[PDB]
Order: structure tokens, then sequence, then C-alpha cells
């Protein structure tokens, strides 16, 4: 018995972990935290 | 304990008979022992189901 495959490994259960890892560059703004924020309903915003 | 018959004979008159002694025997049986082993390492038993 060992953990080698031949010698008993192929009774080990795979593991694995379902949470992405998100490794892109992005980027990143703070201008949400400053401006205004209206909400419309057609297609133009008139004030 | 093992043992076989009495040899009989057709005899005349006046005749003697003849010495019959069956002889024993003692057959013995012994006990003998089979083994086997499986050594294991502490990771493989845990992780393995």
């Amino acid at each position: 018995m060992g953990l080698t495959k031949a010698d008993g490994g192929y009774l080990v259960p795979f593991q694995l972990d379902p949470t992405v890892i998100i490794t892109s560059n992005g980027s990143l703004n703070d201008i949400r935290r400053f401006a205004r924020q209206v909400v419309a309903t057609g297609d133009v915003w008139h004030g | 304990v093992s043992s076989a018959a009495v040899q009989w004979s057709w005899d005349a008159e006046f005749e003697e008979v003849s010495d019959d002694s069956p002889e024993f025997g003692q057959p013995e049986i012994p006990v003998k022992k089979a083994q086997g082993f499986v050594p294991i390492s502490i990771e493989a038993l845990q992780d393995e189901a």
C-alpha cells in the first residue's frame, strides 16, 4: 500500500475546488463613488 | 487407531491352532499454520477510501 497509483492510489478520490480565481489585469476606477447617479425611464434624460 | 482382522484356518482333528495376533497402527495428523501480511502507509490509510 502507498500513494503511488499502481500500489493503492487508484482509491484516492479526486478533489476540485469550484471557485474560479480571476487572473485578468482588469481596470480600477472610483468615479462612481463621487458622481451623481440618476435613474432614467426612456432613452434620453433631461434636466 | 487402526487394526486388521484375524486369519482363520481349516484345521484337522487334534491339531493345534495357529497364533493369530493382529498388529495395530496409529495414524497421526499434525496441525500446521499459514499467514499473510499487508503493510500500509499513514497517508495512504488516510486518503484512500
